[PDB]
């Protein structure tokens, strides 16, 4: 359909009417409400089925149709009202399009994050009056579907309508299993935070008394096989959220609570069985994103305990357990790994088929699933399958920062993996030749990499410190208070001397033709880089008297001067790093030079990042 | 259409699940189900207890009695009876082994975790007698151990710290306070998931003055507080205001709570605020409060929350002798707890983050409690408010990006956040702010908006070229997420459907952007200049608002 | 048991076993200090929500089964396992003679 091109002209209609003024948001009304009808049909339409279920060319429709309303934050402040509250008669036919995303999570995160924005912030210009009444309406709501969710229980409702209540219920649900960074007090019960919004255990509870409710009433559909594992799917994506997203390693949980909660709910879901379904790697996927956040840190007796599945075990066959098969795959794995550390691990040895350590399995086969990988093609699930196995790794488990300078550029670890002096001389030859005229994604992830790998051999001089032990740096990295060039001690190394990062980065990222200006960005990044690798090591003069700005300085003034917060402030921060120095801090040259540098430009865009340079 | 009735359904009797999970239930890093390591702890200064049917007699595991007490109560209850009579049994014995200064109280945190497993078992049927019961119970217990909640700052010459380095009594102490404060946080949910037309009971003067005190006795601002307690009481302050707004008929009970109470609150939580964070001596004695440490000498994770290592977790895995019937228990040493795995101090600062977080959006609570306002917030959640805002923004920028770590992303979404609070008190609640204050605090207010404003025409990129290379050098630690959440924690992000990674590319660069002080979203750019280019008030003088706006243009 | 004046159970959970620091059938850990009782808890729990009513049965009437035994060949330690196991068998077996299954108590 060439509607795709009726709602291009839409969305180009009102990117055209920006505001009054050439920014566009105006937060107040300006009533000039012509765009009302469109506005109106974006969701009058929505409730059909020719290209309102499509997604790339309509889907980014829609985001063009947000920033449309952004454009014209809050035209309530005079007008847009109806009888209760017009933004929820706006969130319930976005519910009604919610139960026709309903499994699609792509199709619920996305609209919900930005509904998210529209009630945690789009309305948080106010805050209390239409939260109040929001709130109010969404308790409403709520009472509503619990007071449905009863009478089922006995018979007397449809099979269509029972399937889409019960699926109502699961779309509040995950709507409600997100993190702080989705809602705010626009809804009552995701307000807070630190293991408890006012939602968490009213959810807990919700759980639990819906649990009752499948235990009392349940039919024999796939689809509510489906509407069921979903559940699943959901009770660990109310704690995936409900993690401190430790970097890479399996995310901490913030709260065992939802540990033990979630445990206890899916071992009682071994127990229910409602709803078995084909093809399913859901049931499986849930019981290994929980494992993995209870691999082996303090959770282990933890999962162990509260979510045994281990009396299903039954070595002698090899149809193993009797959820679904793929999932009693992966959970035969998990539960072996169980025993794997359980039992004496000099029992175990790299067997090197699969390379996992394995102990003596049996010595019948009775292992079908004891390594094997089994997906269409499902890298989640085989990803799942390799980090459970291979985290006992017993060598290089280790690593966040220095695992993404590897991560862009995979196949990277195909020989020693942790040594610096690789990734050294291979960002080296990269910025050498690896660059065209285009190479500004991965030249640029080498400069994150030779950022960090600064702040590596500055973790250095410290007998183990490489690409191992690296989540994040310390001298630069561990968050402090007080003055934090306290921490910074001129006593450091030489840059350049200490450091042929800096001898080659010198040379490429800082004698560029166009380091003047190829990519504002990459400038900014280089910048970092300089930022860090000074913060750790000794700088070499900016101005070697006759001149000659240390072509990283010149980055410091030029981008000094840039039009917005960007080059400008991300230069302003290491003018100190210089001056923080001794034997070029010594007659306080530096320091001399840069109070000349920082009264040396009087250009409006940079009164503010000039302001933070001097203190 | 019909969805039959089971006619032989297994329901469960979900107090039997409670019996489980109390018999069962383990502290996180012990040996035992801490149940049990009651089970093995007989008293010789309490030779007889009971409350009703509970004797801990002289030769009686406070464990065999109390898990007994769990059997009979057991067959005597219904879930709810229960649940109320294990509050008022089990508290019972923590005073009276509580107090009672000579004996092994080593039974009472876990008597306190009880409690927590107790009324977070069931919150459903948890009522308010009970809840208060408990709640102002422990609240006493907290003013009995009133020693280590207020320990001199740096112990004054004459005072030394001179401690038996014991965790021991430390863990009895604080486990039991932090352990009841969660279980305070569960009692407010009971009511805060409650039907809110039942909301007049479980306030009254005595929970809010128990809670004066033990508030006043952790948030030390004299001593030398603990983490695990501010945390827990800044906690009990917020789901306290949560339900300050979520009670219906709210012009009496905030009546009832004093506004000088609030204001006692609020200026030990701004104290908090003001309060800041040293990673690298976190876990050391370092300055006078002004460096929430939650030091290793006194270090848990907590119940509903996971803050420290919780390496004395472990010793808790050596809090009894788990051979023995111990009369005092086993200990678990201030000294042996705590180049290993900094990010134990990331992670817990990630909390601190959260726990500010928390703060601000409490503090926003408050600016919602009161529309017409009092003494709580009189352009003081203006002047502290965007001071904690601009000593953020001052520090992400001055070091925290560039210190790219876990930090950044969770920070800048809530620093921008408590910005959104600011805004709106600048709008609505711009009825209260007065000269004096507007004028002790012109500084933060304008220009916090203006290093906010110096960004939205961004003709840096405006794309994914290379503020992908900032989602890198900073966000890299989002990168980690995106990439966790594509191939571990998402069941259909996982070969993407194109219409998805078409947004990415620049959500995820403007999430770096925000990290980066850039490129916050245009509500967020708006917000900030609104707040200043209201020229209703003349916060900006209209003569040099031009050279303001110049850094960007306008 | 009429005059053991207690829950049996805890009644087991006073019979700790030095010369026995290894033990497990289906997950039975036991050690020195370590009460049979408190091994005997650790299953009633857990095996509440992992078995169902007769394989719950026969599950503490294998594993306590493999305690009577390994205890009973163990002359060196003393039985009083045995006595009150096989009490806990008692309530297990008169539970229910229907939901009981014969396998079970074959064995």
């Amino acid at each position: 359909e060439s509607h795709v091109k009726y709602l291009d002209e839409l969305i180009l209609a009102i990117k055209d009417l920006n505001s009054g003024v050439d920014s566009k948001v105006q937060i107040k009304k300006v009533p000039s409400l012509k765009i009302l009808n469109t506005l109106i049909r974006n969701l009058k339409d929505q409730r059909r089925n020719n290209i309102m279920k499509n997604d790339t060319i309509f889907s980014k429709t829609v985001s063009a149709l947000a920033l449309l309303l952004e454009y014209n934050p809050f035209l309530l402040v005079m007008k847009d009202s109806n009888g209760n509250f017009e933004i929820q008669r706006l969130i319930d036919d976005f519910l009604n399009i919610s139960v026709l995303n309903y499994d699609n999570y792509h199709r619920i995160w996305f609209m919900r994050r930005k509904l998210g924005s529209w009630c945690k912030a789009c309305v948080e210009f106010y805050g209390k009056p239409a939260k109040f009444q929001l709130t109010a309406h969404f308790e409403n709501t709520m009472n509503l579907y619990e007071q449905a969710l009863t009478e089922v229980l006995l018979g007397k409702t449809e099979l269509l309508k029972f399937y889409d209540t019960l699926k109502g219920l699961y779309i509040l649900l995950y709507w409600f299993t997100s993190e702080y960074s989705t809602f705010g007090n626009s809804i009552a019960f995701l307000d807070s935070s630190l293991g408890f919004t006012k939602f968490d255990f009213n959810f807990q509870r919700l759980i639990r008394i819906v649990l009752y409710v499948f235990d009392s009433c349940e039919l024999a559909a796939l689809e509510y096989a489906e509407i069921q594992l979903k559940y699943i799917s959901l009770v660990v994506d109310y704690v995936c959220n409900r993690t401190i997203s430790t970097a890479l390693d399996a995310p901490a949980l913030v709260c065992c609570e939802q540990l033990k909660f979630v445990l206890t709910t899916m071992h009682h879901f071994l127990d229910n069985k409602y709803g078995l379904l084909d093809n399913d790697p859901t049931m499986a996927k849930g019981i290994l994103r929980l494992y993995s956040l209870c691999i082996s840190n303090d959770f282990s007796k933890c999962f162990v305990d509260h979510f045994p599945i281990d009396q299903w075990a039954d070595f002698s066959q090899s149809e193993h357990f009797p959820f679904t098969q793929l999932t009693n795959k992966a959970l035969s794995i998990v539960y072996f790994d169980l025993k794997r550390r359980s039992l004496p691990v000099e029992a175990l040895k790299y067997d090197n088929k699969f390379n996992i350590w394995v102990y003596q399995s049996e010595p019948d086969s009775s292992l079908k699933n004891v390594t094997s990988p089994f997906d269409d093609r499902y890298k989640q699930l085989e990803k799942l399958r390799l980090l459970v196995l291979k985290k006992f790794n017993k060598t290089e488990r280790g690593t966040l920062l220095k695992y993404r300078v590897n991560q862009l550029s995979p196949g990277f670890f195909q020989r020693a993996g942790n040594d610096f002096k690789l990734i050294l001389n291979e960002a080296s030859v990269s910025i050498q030749t690896c660059f065209k005229t285009n190479n500004i994604t991965r030249l640029t992830s080498w400069t994150v990499i030779l950022g960090r790998l600064a702040c590596l051999e500055s973790e250095k001089f410290s007998s183990t410190k490489d690409m191992d032990n690296w989540y994040v740096c310390h001298l630069c990295d561990i968050e402090k208070t007080g003055n934090p060039f306290v921490r910074i001690n001129p006593n450091r190394p030489e840059a350049a001397g200490k450091s042929e990062i800096f001898r080659i980065l010198h040379s490429n990222f800082l004698s560029h033709p166009n380091i003047d200006e190829f990519s504002e960005s990459l400038l900014s990044g280089i910048l970092f880089s300089l930022h860090r690798i000074f913060s750790h090591f000794q700088p070499p003069k900016l101005t070697d008297g006759n001149g000659q700005i240390n072509k990283s300085f010149k980055l410091v003034q030029k981008c000094f001067m840039n039009s917005n917060r960007y080059l400008r402030l991300l230069s302003t921060r290491i003018i100190p790093l210089f001056n923080i120095s001794d034997s070029h801090n010594s007659e306080d040259e530096h320091t001399a030079t840069l109070i000349k540098f920082l009264q040396s430009q009087k250009l409006p865009v940079v009164k503010e990042n000039l302001v933070i340079a001097w203190t | 259409n019909m969805v039959p009735l089971n006619p032989n359904r297994i329901i469960p009797d979900e107090t039997s699940l409670f019996l489980e999970s109390i018999l069962l239930h383990q502290i996180i890093g012990a040996d035992l189900s801490t149940i049990e390591i009651l089970n093995r702890l007989k008293l010789d200064y309490i030779t007889e207890f009971k409350f009703k049917n509970f004797v801990i007699a002289k030769g009686a595991p406070i464990g065999k009695s109390i898990v007994s007490l769990l059997l009979r109560c057991k067959k005597t209850l219904t879930l709810d009876r229960f649940i109320d009579t294990l509050l008022e049994d089990i508290a019972v014995l923590i005073k009276e082994i509580s107090v009672h200064p000579n004996e092994s109280k080593l039974a009472v945190p876990f008597l306190v975790a009880l409690m927590y497993q107790i009324v977070q078992f069931r919150p459903s049927a948890t009522h308010n007698l009970a809840l208060k019961d408990c709640f102002l119970f422990i609240c006493d217990l907290i003013r009995i151990y009133h020693h280590v909640l207020k320990v001199p700052i740096h112990e004054s010459n004459m005072n030394l710290h001179v401690e038996p380095q014991i965790f021991q009594y430390e863990l009895i102490d604080y486990l039991i306070i932090s352990y009841s404060f969660d279980l305070l946080e569960g009692i407010l949910r009971v009511l805060q998931s409650h039907p809110k037309q039942t909301y007049m009971e479980f306030f009254d003067e005595n929970i809010l003055k128990s809670f004066e005190f033990v508030y006043k006795l952790a948030l030390t601002i004299s001593y030398k507080p603990m983490v695990n307690v501010i945390f827990s009481a800044v906690e009990v302050v917020n789901i306290i205001t949560s339900i300050i707004l979520n009670m219906d008929n709210s012009s009496d009970l905030k009546s009832l709570i004093s506004g000088s109470w609030w204001r006692d609150c609020i200026t030990r939580l701004y104290a908090l605020l003001e309060k800041e964070i040293k990673s690298g001596d976190v876990y050391n004695e370092n300055v006078d409060t002004t460096t929430l440490h939650m030091s290793k000498y006194h270090d848990f994770f907590g119940l509903i929350r996971n803050i420290g290592d919780n390496e004395l977790g472990g010793l808790i895995s050596k809090l009894i002798y788990t051979d023995r019937l111990q009369s005092v228990p086993r200990v678990i040493s201030k000294e042996d707890i705590g180049f290993t795995a900094p990010i134990i101090g990331y992670k817990m600062e990630k909390w601190l983050l959260k726990l500010k977080d928390e703060v601000l959006n409490i503090f926003e609570n408050l600016l919602m409690i009161y529309g017409d306002d009092a003494t709580i917030v009189n352009g003081e959640m203006l002047i502290h408010s965007s001071k904690f805002l601009s000593r953020e923004q001052a520090l992400m920028i001055e070091r925290y990006v560039g210190q790219d770590s876990p930090n950044l992303d969770l920070r800048c979404h809530l620093i921008e956040h408590t910005l959104t609070i600011i805004y709106r008190l600048w709008k609505d609640h711009f009825k209260q702010l007065r000269e004096e204050q507007i004028k002790q605090v012109e500084s933060q207010l304008i220009m916090s908006l203006w290093r906010f404003l110096v960004c939205q025409t961004e003709t840096v990129t405006a794309n994914e070229r290379e503020m992908r290379d900032h989602r890198h050098l900073v966000d890299s630690l989002h990168d980690l997420t995106i990439k966790d959440q594509a191939s571990y924690y998402e069941d259909a992000f996982e070969d993407l459907p194109e219409y998805i990674e078409e947004e990415l590319k620049m959500q995820l660069n403007k999430r770096t952007g925000r990290i980066m002080q850039v490129k916050y979203d245009e509500k967020f750019q708006e917000m900030a200049r609104t707040i200043l280019e209201s020229k209703s008030f003349d916060l900006t003088t209209l003569e040099e608002a031009d050279s303001l706006y110049i850094s960007m243009g306008l």
